[PDB]
RNA sequence: AAACUUUCAACAACGGAUCUCUUGGUUCUCGCAUCGAUGAAGAACGCAGCGAAAUGCGAUACGUAAUGUGAAUUGCAGAAUUCCGUGAAUCAUCGAAUCUUUGAACGCACAUUGCGCCCCUUGGUAUUCCAGGGGGCAUGCCUGUUUGAGCGUCAUUU
RNA sequence: CUAUCUAGCGAAACCACAGCCAAGGGAACGGGCUUGGCAGAAUCAGCGGGGAAAGAAGACCCUGUUGAGCUUGACUCUAGU
RNA sequence: CGUGGAGGUCAGUGACGAAGCCUAGACCGUAAGGUCGGGUCGAACGGCCUCUAGUGCAGAUCUUGGUGGUAGUAGCAAAUAUUCAAAUGAGAACUUUGAAGACUGAAGUGGGGAAAGGUUCCACGUCAACAGCAGUUGGACGUGGGUUAGUCGAUCCUAAGA
RNA sequence: GUCGAAUUUGGGUAUAGGGGCGAAAGACUAAUCGAACCAUCUAGUAGCUGGUUCCUGCCGAAGUUUCCCUCAGGAUAGCAG
RNA sequence: UUGACCUCAAAUCAGGUAGGAGUACCCGCUGAACUUAAGCAUAUCAAUAAGCGGAGGAAAAGAAACCAACCGGGAUUGCCUUAGUAACGGCGAGUGAAGCGGCAAAAGCUCAAAUUUGAAAUCUGGUACCUUCGGUGCCCGAGUUGUAAUUUGGAGAGGGCAACUUUGGGGCCGUUCCUUGUCUAUGUUCCUUGGAACAGGACGUCAUAGAGGGUGAGAAUCCCGUGUGGCGAGGAGUGCGGUUCUUUGUAAAGUGCCUUCGAAGAGUCGAGUUGUUUGGGAAUGCAGCUCUAAGUGGGUGGUAAAUUCCAUCUAAAGCUAAAUAUUGGCGAGAGACCGAUAGCGAACAAGUACAGUGAUGGAAAGAUGAAAAGAACUUUGAAAAGAGAGUGAAAAAGUACGUGAAAUUGUUGAAAGGGAAGGGCAUUUGAUCAGACA
């Protein structure tokens, strides 16, 4: 069971495999699936567009460090700079996080600068009754690049 | 072609639903054509066939016969005239088997909801 | 996966003037004492049992796949090759075979119809639906059932109710540019395919 | 036997009551299928083990 | 030369290949979330004008009520008032009922159609005996109600 | 009482194809092959020479990096104590 | 070369007869095979370029089914035994009745029960299968009838035990 | 052989599988016993035995070298396409 | 003597809840061996099968006692990758995760520990009325051995100072979602073949309909559907669109400064040892027994230890949609799948008939014809049947029923045969046949 000249094959089909196997054949129904998922999300969630306000953040280690990437949440501190507290910026759109800090201000005001932005280019339609109705832009991510 | 997704073209499945469709839906599947005088009457091309109807054969080798009725064969498929029969050869008469869609309907037999089907259809009744 | 092993059946082993197969056990039926799981077994298991994570789709690489159709494109021009594929296409004026972008907005089958009749489609259609054939094998109950050629392809820049027009007519596919499938410029890889552009979809072609 | 309890008796009897043949009038009717009556049993030939 | 054996053919046997069928099976995908002490799942025995089964049902028994349809059911018999109608039907739908003997199965048992207790009622001259009718009595646990137990223990009598 | 013959009823084992020998050679004991002896339809009762007859993938023997029942200061453990 | 199925195509073949099956009839190929005639048949099917595989059998003490020679052969020989007539019936070695001869010899081939069967009981009808000959007969087949309790059993009691 | 008892026997009841039961034969435990029967793990493994299905065309071997708890098997070189 | 209290009882006490089923997928416990290593025990199979307990439509997980070591990131789940890698391993056969990165889905929070103490502000039950998934009045009862408000570490609380900002709860109609009903084109014209036209020819029509099935043969146009639309019906519901009635309030909430504080889970963390498990290696998790903390404490930082620092969270209490799973269940759409010895064991009165004391084991079996038109009548026969006749497009379809191969059998015809038969090359004879002359 060793011949000829061949590299050393390492496969661990030892245990019964054949029983945990999982073959995508749903790929195009679960796709489809997701697309009217977010269709039907779009509709009960108003105006709202589908996901919310994310912040700049630097990316761990030493290999990802040199690109910039989407964060969690606000950090009370960037939210509090904006001129808001944290529990009217979540029902804004904007995602808080408690637990991320501010040890870099040059991206601490990046967030800053960009819940200004986000503030500047949305409408908050008053808790009355009137709903003037504005024509939902579905991202926040492509209004709000990164 | 079908653009549903809740029609069928399965070909299994549309045999399955004829023969064990329940007496309702073969009255409707037992629908004969008005004759052309009917139709241009009523402004309706066809009606399921009820029993005290008249008919007359226009398909196979009855065609041309007609007659009223008897009773509608719902379990066969089949309907049968009375004046459509097989004299046998101990000269015992027995029904022959017709089938509406190779039938034309000559003259209706009206109810209050047989009017109304006509006129569910879109369609005069003289 | 778990037929012809439905049973408890075990080898009567040698010794009983009788192969080694296993057998059902017990009695009164006859069922019971016949080769089990065996793949020449009557009601054994068959050979190497086919299987769901067999491949079934295949990879092509993207530029490769468009490299395909590009040429298959190509071969819609050059009326040998139409006409090899079938395709009457004798009594057409030109190829490629351009129209106007109004045909995009033709909204009705007759319409349509007579629209592709003026432009040469006419032999090609009749050539269809003169063709129909019952399929010859079991895929005849597999919702195979009939068969036919094809016919013209219809290619436009915007659908205004030409797709709805032509889509009841027999042997005619439509196309935007934006896709053209190679499925249908080459059908059964085999190359030209008769090709009716709008003059619309002919531009944005390059 | 002859001295049985009643839930005995009682499978004896609907045992009796299944022991007649095909009743003809069914082999007439439309799309009728059974012919004879494959379930019938005798006395000695196979036993109800109960 | 026959008979007999053998080979080929035709016709007739035996047997059920083959071809052509397919209300079945297999596999994929999509949608959905609903058993039971309000007695489930399962079992037994019954039920049709004429049924052994299968399917359906439960002594209201191939069904009762309700709703939609709008003339059947059909193997034979049948009713006939059900046909311009609160109305045919082995129809569809199903929201109201019935639902034997059982079963986690619950008064106790059960290789027994075995054996108690309470309540209301009816009959036998009957609170007490017998018979018919109806309604009841398992177990653990929770909250609460009520009657309690213990020098565990506080007070209050004179 | 069978067998045996008749009327009715009617299986099974077994079966490469088959079935006359002698010698030769040959997997060193042939029904077939080579060379001779020979050879005439279809059959009945018997029979135990042969069919290296049949009945079980040899129980003996060896091989297998195949077992199992049993024993023991074999290796390695263990309930209990 | 040959099979099932898939894309394309020959606007291929066909109820004026597809497929299949038969045929010491014909033709092509070295061959795998292909083609035609005739017969039978009754609803579908093929050529070519490509795709695909549950794709080609003489064996496996192979699987399932069917069938031979053996062969009208082995056999249908334990339990002493049968016989005459009549009746019936298409038909009587075998049913019914009468007669004769026998047997079991009350430790029974007699008269009842327990377990077990479950309708075999009884009547009428009745022979396709069944009773290794037969059949008018039957424990068969068809259709019906029949099992009556204050005192006989169960039920109550306790036994090993559960 | 024995036949008035360590007798025969019905019914009820207890003992269950590395377990029972044994006036002791590895006997008996439902035609099953030096470990019952049923299903599942299980298509257990098999260096061993048997089989492995169309045609034609061209080329065409080895039973030797070395290592292997190797000697009925592998690896390695050789021969072959 | 009487009345409580604590704890413990009993009721066919008033009202409830649990069991069993199923178990594809999910949370746990328990737990093999065959197998692989060419032998074999550690290992492997496998933290698998069988056994046991428990849920749901998903389950579980989840708002860090996390990852990291960076310019740091920031609940969980899953996919692509990390990677057959770090690591484990008679370091042999074999095994084998994680952090980062992209994507899917995104969502957050509440208790314990606080004097309401100028007022237990809280709650089950009974009861009467009411606008009944509830509200209100009143009485028993719970509860101070603590029921509400308040607070949850991101904080936050008590003081003091200063300003603005922001509301609640019903009806009712739509839409939404669920269950449904009904209706919505176009030839059956002529000729041929046929028993049947649904076949071929001719001549037309509709097509947002030429998917499909039915009808006596390949039917868009005969029928039902298909396509496009229209008109209804019954629900559920707080998602939101409108409306409309009550103003909840001398109520509730957000924010800036000053000051004082800042309660934060124990037989736990942790340690030893044993066993098991993990890639986890001087010990990955889990459990037994012994030991058992602290509060500038504690946990982790993948090599044991002592010292010194640093980074990072905040355990021993709790809830939570989605992306995720699904050989079960209900409903659907499908296939280069199988085609009656195939495909599920079962296309059928199939988990049936049958076997077995029992656990269990478990088949065979589809096709007359468009239509029973299922053969009147005559004759032979005891009958079954035969022979006529009749039906049918056909009995070369007769409930033994489509086609009806082969082995094997009867008849008829032909031919050969001294202990087999069959085969190769060749030719005679017989039979049969193609082609080619013109
Ligand atoms: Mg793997
Ligand atoms: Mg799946
Ligand atoms: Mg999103
Ligand atoms: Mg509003
Ligand atoms: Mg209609
Ligand atoms: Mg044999
Ligand atoms: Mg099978
Ligand atoms: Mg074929
Ligand atoms: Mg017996
Ligand atoms: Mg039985
Ligand atoms: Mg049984
Ligand atoms: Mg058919
Ligand atoms: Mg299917
Ligand atoms: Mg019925
Ligand atoms: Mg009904
Ligand atoms: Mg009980
Ligand atoms: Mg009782
Ligand atoms: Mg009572
Ligand atoms: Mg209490
Ligand atoms: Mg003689
Ligand atoms: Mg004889
Ligand atoms: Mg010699
Ligand atoms: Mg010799
Ligand atoms: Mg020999
Ligand atoms: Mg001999
Ligand atoms: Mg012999
Ligand atoms: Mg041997
Ligand atoms: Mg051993
Ligand atoms: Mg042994
Ligand atoms: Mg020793
Ligand atoms: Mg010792
Ligand atoms: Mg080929
Ligand atoms: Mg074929
Ligand atoms: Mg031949
Ligand atoms: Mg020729
Ligand atoms: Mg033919
Ligand atoms: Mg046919
Ligand atoms: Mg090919
Ligand atoms: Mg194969
Ligand atoms: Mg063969
Ligand atoms: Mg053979
Ligand atoms: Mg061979
Ligand atoms: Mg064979
Ligand atoms: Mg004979
Ligand atoms: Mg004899
Ligand atoms: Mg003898
Ligand atoms: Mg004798
Ligand atoms: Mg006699
Ligand atoms: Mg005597
Ligand atoms: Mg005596
Ligand atoms: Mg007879
Ligand atoms: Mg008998
Ligand atoms: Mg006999
Ligand atoms: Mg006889
Ligand atoms: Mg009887
Ligand atoms: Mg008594
Ligand atoms: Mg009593
Ligand atoms: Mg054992
Ligand atoms: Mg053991
Ligand atoms: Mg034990
Ligand atoms: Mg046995
Ligand atoms: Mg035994
Ligand atoms: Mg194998
Ligand atoms: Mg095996
Ligand atoms: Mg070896
Ligand atoms: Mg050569
Ligand atoms: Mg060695
Ligand atoms: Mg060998
Ligand atoms: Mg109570
Ligand atoms: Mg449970
Ligand atoms: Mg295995
Ligand atoms: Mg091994
Ligand atoms: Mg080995
Ligand atoms: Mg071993
Ligand atoms: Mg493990
Ligand atoms: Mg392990
Ligand atoms: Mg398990
Ligand atoms: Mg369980
Ligand atoms: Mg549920
Ligand atoms: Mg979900
Ligand atoms: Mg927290
Ligand atoms: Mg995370
Ligand atoms: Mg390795
Ligand atoms: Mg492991
Ligand atoms: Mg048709
Ligand atoms: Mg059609
Ligand atoms: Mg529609
Ligand atoms: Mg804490
Ligand atoms: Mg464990
Ligand atoms: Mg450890
Ligand atoms: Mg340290
Ligand atoms: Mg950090
Ligand atoms: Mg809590
Ligand atoms: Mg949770
Ligand atoms: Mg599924
Ligand atoms: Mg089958
Ligand atoms: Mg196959
Ligand atoms: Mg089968
Ligand atoms: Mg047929
Ligand atoms: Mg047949
Ligand atoms: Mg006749
Ligand atoms: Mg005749
Ligand atoms: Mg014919
Ligand atoms: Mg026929
Ligand atoms: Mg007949
Ligand atoms: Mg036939
Ligand atoms: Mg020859
Ligand atoms: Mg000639
Ligand atoms: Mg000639």
């Amino acid at each position: 069971a060793i011949s000829k000249n061949l590299p050393i094959l390492k496969n661990h089909f030892r245990k019964h495999w054949q029983e945990r196997v999982k073959v995508h054949f749903d790929q195009a129904g679960k796709k489809v699936s997701r697309r009217n998922a977010r269709a039907t999300r779009a509709a009960k969630i108003a105006p709202r567009p589908l996901d919310l306000l994310r912040p700049v953040v630097r990316a761990p280690t030493v290999k990802y460090n040199r690109k910039v990437r989407a964060g969690r949440g606000f950090t009370l501190a960037e939210v509090k700079a904006a001129g808001l507290t944290a529990a009217y910026a979540r029902t804004i759109g904007i995602a808080v996080d408690h637990r991320r800090q501010n040890r870099n201000q040059e991206i601490f005001d990046a967030n800053v600068q960009r819940l200004k932005e986000y503030q500047s280019k949305i409408i908050v339609f008053p808790r009355n009754g009137k709903a003037p109705e504005a024509e939902q832009v579905l991202s926040a991510a492509a209004t709000f690049p990164i | 072609a079908k653009q549903s997704l809740d029609v069928s073209s399965d070909r299994r499945k549309a045999r399955k639903a004829y023969f064990t469709a329940p007496s309702s839906q073969r009255r409707v599947l037992l629908s004969a054509p008005l004759s052309k005088e009917l139709r241009a009457q009523y402004g309706i091309k066809a009606l399921p066939i009820r029993r005290d109807d008249e008919v007359l054969v226009v398909r196979g080798s009855k065609k041309g016969q007609e007659g009223k009725i008897s009773s509608v064969y719902r379990l066969k498929f089949a309907v049968q005239v009375d004046k459509v029969t097989k004299e046998k050869v101990n000269g015992a008469s027995v029904p022959i088997n017709l089938h509406p869609s190779k039938l034309v309907i000559t003259k209706l037999h009206l109810d209050k909801d047989r009017k109304a089907l006509i006129q569910r259809k879109g369609g005069k009744l003289e | 996966e778990k037929a012809g092993h439905q049973t408890s059946a075990e080898s009567w082993g040698t010794g009983r003037a009788v192969a080694r197969i296993p057998r059902v056990g017990g009695g009164g039926t006859g069922r019971s004492g016949q080769g089990a799981f065996g793949n020449m077994c009557r009601g054994g298991r068959m050979f190497a049992p086919t299987k769901t994570w067999r491949k079934w789709n295949v990879k092509v690489n993207h530029n490769e796949k468009r490299y395909a159709t590009a040429s298959a494109i190509a071969a819609t021009a050059v009326a040998s090759l139409v006409l090899a594929r079938g395709h009457r296409v004798e009594k057409i004026p030109e190829i490629p075979l351009v129209v106007s972008t109004d045909l995009e907005s033709i909204q009705k089958t007759k319409e349509a119809v007579a629209a592709l009749k003026a432009v040469g489609a006419h032999s090609d259609l009749l050539k269809v639906l003169k063709s129909k054939k019952l399929r010859a094998g079991k895929g005849k109950y597999r919702n195979r059932r009939w068969t036919q050629r094809r016919g013209p392809l219809v290619v436009y820049a915007e659908d205004n109710g030409i797709v709805k027009a032509l889509r009841n007519v027999p042997g005619v596919e439509t196309a935007n540019v934006a896709s053209l499938n190679l499925l249908q410029l080459a059908p059964g890889a085999h190359l030209g395919r008769f090709v009716i552009w709008t003059e619309a979809a002919f531009t944005k072609l390059d | 036997a002859a001295q049985k309890s009643f839930r005995i008796k009682q499978k004896m009897a609907k045992a009796k009551k299944q022991n007649r043949p095909l009743p003809q009038w069914i082999r007439l009717r439309t799309n009728n299928t059974i012919r004879y009556n494959a379930k019938r049993r005798n006395w000695r030939r196979t036993k109800m083990n109960i």
